[PDB]
């Protein structure tokens, strides 16, 4: 039946997802903290622009 | 004596500086609260006025009568408008077409008066006792209205003296008892008639309270 | 990961008695209101008793009452049903499934064929 | 049951190696690396506009690409094209089903999708040669209600729906290329990655997945939210995603780390999230809630930068210009407000 | 230059015209919520009612309405009922003479009385299949004690008003059910929201005024409500 066969393809996924190449996340904040800290002048919400840079004022 | 009628002024400007400086007190019920309020002030002013060029000329006398009839007709139509949400609002401008019936109205019958007293009483005080007689006929059919759905809210399911409770203050609020006042008398009242108003209909009322304890949450 | 796992039932003569356990983990136990529901064998997901989050609503489904009883342990994380005389009728599958929403008196779909927040169940069998 | 039970222990033994293999990579946590840098400090933005027009309840937004010009859905049956800078309107196209459940902007600015309980995500035509906006096809298959469907290109789109499924259609055609199923709850909500070569659905099941467009296998599942997945959005360089939940919790994934790096709660909030994105730098994270309000929070110390309180019932949804010029805000009170 | 911002204000005009008719039309519609279950029977309601998601549009006394059956959804229905939190009224159906299915439909009725987004609509319930209710209960065949055992200890409501001719336990059986949803009803939303129970039969032949009956009563009351006089 379906409900039997409903967990062959449940332990098949779980196969895929095993086998993937984890870095570590000490590492892995570093690359978010980098991309913030390089695009951090590039962010209006972040710095309030001037008001003649605004085209909402 | 003169500090009762700085009460009057007072509480009424402040009732309708909230109802307009806001936007979530608006809708076309809000909007009628503040010409009633605004009738309100402007009797007070006319009464002090006509009083100081008489006691305290004919330029005051004719503004005190338009003024007098203007408050007997926003109480007129704000039971009016009422009536008409519960018995014949079911289809739904009406805002604006009546507007000119709140005002403009009063004003056109005291202009004959006038017109008459310029040559040579119930050309100007039984127009109001139509008004008065008629406010008290869309009371009477609001209150049994009232009565009839507390008493059909979940069929037996609720509190007989609850429902008294409910009735009874609902009943109290729209009582016309200025309208009374005006046909057994034709002092003090004139001082306490405009401040008294402000406490119940502008203080009182419970969703005002909340808002600006929203307006200080929000600022504060 | 939210999960939760049955323990307890199995054969029993009727008239006897069963204590269904109910470990709960992946989630806060205390904000969320907890069911028992169940599945005859060849009739659809039935409700059977709800607990509040405190424990103070303990309602049933009616054909159950005075015989079964739902507790609670927030502390343990863990739910319980003292089921106390077991008729053959009441012979099905008990899952333990929670309501979605972690602040709500209203419980919404635990009954569904294909409910996330619920548990794999375990087999109740009542027979002479 | 013989055998059925080796397939549970097979999965479940199989689900618990991974785990040490997540545990092994938490060598640090994100507050760790982070607490050295100094905070944005206080964010207070400002209403620059509020647009009015709809009759009921904004249910969903979307942006264009020029940071202009808007799409709203309502449940009245609108799709109105706004235009942020001078307020005025550009379009109002009426749908046939007025429940409709998401909206979405084509990147080239030429059409607009919308959908909802009629299953249906209809496409429709804003630069055709009459002028006028005509439905210009309608992409029918999907069993459950449409709650999220996206652009990938002028002529595909990726849709999530409550059959716990998503799809890639080709609008040509009208037909799905491509199925994703795996979701076991309905799929809520669904964010592209900037390459458009994967992206990401949160679903009724506590569970955020990656999905590979080209080859339709789910990549990584995540999971730590503990109820239903309202919101998703990913990390301006595509290697992270937000995920707002009724739990009241927006959770921090890392693609590569296979983990979850922060967790965005405060006691205060009990209230479930509607809407989450991502600020231009990606310091900020927005996030909508059910408690009338929208939370500034920084994603890299945990920390309520600012409030959006500003709408009257609960804030429906959320989005951020690409030029990362201005948020806007829609809401149940039929009022889509312009924050900056 | 300015050319394009005068066609693009002109142009807003244009919109808001049409927004302000469609408006109209809006506010004069009502919108009613149908549910029920696959027993209920509620397209026999939908059926008899001849003036993804299935509309029917009736009009009564010049009153247009808009019914809004969702039957092309999943048994999960947590997510697409918060896009009827504005609807004038929700229409619950239910099948008197299914004893062991009232359970189901009692736990129905409490989750959308107590939902966050729905405690402010009204339910009108709709008790179908009263003909074959009194059916049951005179056949003597099943018993509503083995799966309600309050009824045992149930009195008849005084204010009861049965059909003419009636026998007095199927009057006791029919008001049991009737004030097993009311209870709910009666434990939450003081004031907010309210039920209107009814009973119907598959040949009940307007089965719609007491729709507009009720949609009008839950107009007036909400009137009232902003004046705080009820
Ligand atoms: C209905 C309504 C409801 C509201 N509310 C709202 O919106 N929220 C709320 O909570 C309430 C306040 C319910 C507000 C307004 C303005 C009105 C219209 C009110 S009126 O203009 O029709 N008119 C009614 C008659 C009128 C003048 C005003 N009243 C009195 C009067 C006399 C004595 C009284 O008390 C006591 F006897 F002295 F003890 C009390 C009244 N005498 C009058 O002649």
């Amino acid at each position: 039946t379906a409900s039997i066969a409903q967990a062959r393809k449940l332990v098949e996924q779980l196969k895929m997802e095993a086998n993937i190449d984890r870095i570590k996340v000490s590492k892995a904040a570093a690359d978010l903290m980098a991309y913030c800290e390089a695009h951090a002048k590039e962010d209006p919400l972040l710095t309030p622009v001037p008001a003649s840079e605004n085209p909402f004022r | 004596y003169t500090v009762g009628y700085s009460v009057s002024l007072a509480s009424l400007t402040v009732a309708v500086l909230i109802l307009a400086y806001f936007r979530r007190l608006h809708c076309t019920r809000n909007y009628i609260h503040m010409h009633l309020f605004l009738s309100f002030m402007l009797r007070a002013v006319s009464i002090f006025v006509k009083d100081a060029v008489l006691y305290s000329c004919r330029v005051a006398v004719t503004f005190f009568l338009y003024f007098l009839a203007t408050n007997y007709y926003w109480i007129l139509v704000e039971g009016l408008y009422l009536h008409s949400l519960i018995f014949m609002a079911f289809f739904s401008k009406y805002l604006w077409g009546f507007t000119v019936f709140g005002w403009g109205l009063p004003a056109v019958f005291v202009a004959v008066w006038v017109s008459v007293r310029a040559t040579l009483k119930w050309i100007i005080q039984v127009p109001i006792l139509a008004s008065i007689v008629l406010n008290f006929i869309l009371f009477i059919n609001i209150v049994r209205v009232l009565a009839t759905k507390l008493r059909e809210t979940n069929a037996g399911r609720c509190d007989t003296r609850q429902q008294y409770r409910k009735l009874l203050k609902s009943t109290l609020v729209l009582m016309p008892l200025f309208g009374v006042h005006y046909i057994v008398f034709m002092m003090l009242f004139n001082s306490f008639q405009g401040f008294f108003v402000a406490i119940i209909y502008c203080f009182c009322n419970g969703e005002v309270q909340a808002e600006i304890k929203k307006s200080w949450s929000r600022w504060t | 990961q939210v999960q939760l796992q049955e323990s307890g039932g199995g054969l029993v003569q009727p008239g006897g008695s069963l204590r269904l356990s109910c470990a709960a983990s992946g989630f806060t136990f205390s904000n969320y209101k907890m069911n028992w529901v169940r599945q005859a064998p060849g009739k659809g997901l039935e409700w059977v008793s709800d607990i509040s989050q405190s424990g103070a609503s303990i309602s049933y489904t009616g054909s159950v009452k005075g015989r079964f009883t739902i507790s609670r342990d927030n502390a343990k994380n863990t739910l319980y049903l003292q089921m106390n005389s077991l008729k053959p009728e009441d012979t099905a599958v008990y899952y333990c499934a929670r309501c979605p929403a972690p602040f709500t008196r209203d419980c919404f779909d635990v009954t569904s064929t294909t409910y996330a927040y619920r548990g794999q169940g375990t087999q109740v069998t009542v027979s002479s | 049951q013989s055998e059925l039970d080796q397939l549970r222990q097979e999965a479940e033994q199989l689900k618990n190696q991974i785990r040490d293999a997540r545990k092994a990579c938490a060598d640090a946590t994100l507050s760790q690396i982070t607490n050295n840098i100094d905070p944005v400090g206080r964010i207070q933005m400002r209403t620059r506009r509020t647009l009015r027009g709809h009759l009921a309840k904004i249910y969903a937004m979307h942006w264009g690409t020029d940071s202009r010009l808007l799409v709203s859905a309502s449940q009245d049956g609108k799709l109105i094209i706004w235009d942020s800078y001078t307020t005025n309107k550009v379009h109002a196209i009426p749908l046939r089903s007025s429940w409709v459940m998401t909206c979405a902007y084509a990147p080239s600015g030429n059409y607009v999708a919308c959908g909802g309980l009629d299953n249906i995500c209809s496409i429709y035509n804003l630069k055709t040669r009459e002028g006028n906006v005509r439905v210009s096809r309608e992409l029918a298959g999907h069993t459950g209600y449409l709650s999220c469907c996206r652009f990938l290109d002028d002529n595909q789109i990726v849709t999530s729906s409550g059959d716990t499924t998503c799809a890639l259609w080709d609008i040509e055609t009208g037909q799905q290329t491509t199925t994703f199923t795996g979701h076991t709850g309905d799929v809520m909500s669904l964010s592209l990655a900037p390459d458009t070569r994967l992206f990401v659905s949160g679903a009724c099941d506590a569970s955020a997945k990656l999905w590979d467009v080209r080859e339709g296998m789910c990549r990584q599942t995540f999971t730590g939210h503990e109820s239903d997945i309202n919101a998703i959005c990913f990390f301006p360089n595509g290697n992270a995603f937000a995920t707002g939940s009724d739990d009241a919790t927006c959770r921090l994934f890392d693609l590569r780390a296979d983990q979850e790096l922060m967790t965005y709660s405060h006691d205060n909030i009990i209230c479930g999230i509607t809407s989450v994105s991502f600020s231009k730098s990606g310091r900020l994270l927005l996030a909508g809630y059910d408690d009338f309000n929208c939370n500034v929070w920084d994603a890299l110390k945990a920390d309520r930068a600012g409030v959006l309180a500003g709408h009257d019932n609960r804030v429906s949804c959320l989005g951020v210009t690409d030029d990362g010029m201005a948020v806007a805000t829609g809401s149940w009170d039929s009022f889509l407000k312009i924050w900056n | 230059q300015r050319n394009e911002e005068k066609a693009q204000r002109e142009a807003n005009k244009k919109i808001e015209k049409q927004l302000q008719k469609d408006k109209q039309v809006y506010r004069a519609t009502h919108r009613l919520l149908l549910l029920g279950a696959d027993n209920s029977g509620k397209s026999t309601i939908v059926k008899q009612m001849r003036i993804g998601i299935f509309e029917t549009k009736f009009q009564v006394d010049k009153v247009n309405f808009h019914m809004f059956d969702v039957g092309g959804q999943r048994d999960e229905r947590r997510k697409w009922i918060q896009c009827f939190n504005d609807v004038t009224a929700i229409i619950f159906v239910v099948d008197s003479s299914d004893y062991n299915r009232l359970q189901e439909a009692l736990n129905l009725f409490k989750s959308i009385w107590n939902n966050r987004w729905l405690r402010t609509i009204s339910v009108i319930l709709f008790l179908n299949k009263q003909d074959l209710l009194a059916e049951k209960v005179l056949a003597g065949k099943s018993k509503i004690e083995d799966y309600f055992p309050e009824f045992a200890r149930y009195t008849t409501p005084e204010d009861a008003t049965p059909e003419p001719g009636e026998d007095p336990r199927v009057t006791r059986a029919k008001y049991f059910i009737r004030d097993e949803f009311l209870r709910i009803s009666t434990a939450s939303g003081d004031g907010r929201h309210y039920c209107y129970p009814h009973f119907t039969c598959a040949v009940d032949t307007e089965n719609a005024r007491r729709i507009f009956n009720d949609c009008r009563d839950i107009i007036q009351r909400m009137h009232l409500r902003q004046y705080e006089l009820l």
